[PDB]
């Protein structure tokens, strides 16, 4: 699922 | 800011080319590097570009396949265990920082499965 790491 | 990357050159460090280390480059790293899920792991995490000011506060032994690749190409390691430790550090960092089941973790899990399958045939040291 959509990862926080790339939620810039 | 980003820290300096892990060391890949050190003239005075004891180092070897062994058949096991050759296998780690030719089979293990090559297999993971070409995978569709390699890309997050092919270079140090850029905490500046990704706006992750906590990454290098949490992760104090960063590791990535770009670093591993350079170390193997330079014959920087002393032994296979040191290189295997770098792979395991890379995976563990991912699982520490990212959320279980998130896309980055899923990617690491796929690479780690392949890692484990390839290191099964690590040759006896010659």
């Amino acid at each position: 699922f959509l990862p926080h790491k790339y939620d810039v | 800011m980003n820290p300096p990357p892990p060391e890949t050159s050190n003239p005075n460090k004891p180092k070897r080319q062994t058949n096991q280390l050759q296998y780690l480059l030719r089979v293990v790293l090559k297999t993971l590097w070409k995978h569709q899920f390699a890309w997050p792991f092919q270079q140090p995490v850029d905490a500046v570009k990704l706006n992750l000011p906590d990454y290098y506060k949490i992760i104090k032994t960063p590791m990535d396949m770009g670093t591993i690749k350079k170390r193997l190409e330079n014959n920087y390691y002393w032994n296979a265990q040191e290189c295997i430790q770098d792979f395991n550090t890379m995976f563990t960092n991912c699982y520490i920082y990212n959320k279980p089941g998130d896309d980055i973790v899923l990617m690491a899990e796929a690479l780690e499965k392949l890692f484990l399958q390839k290191i099964n045939e690590l040759p006896t040291e010659e």
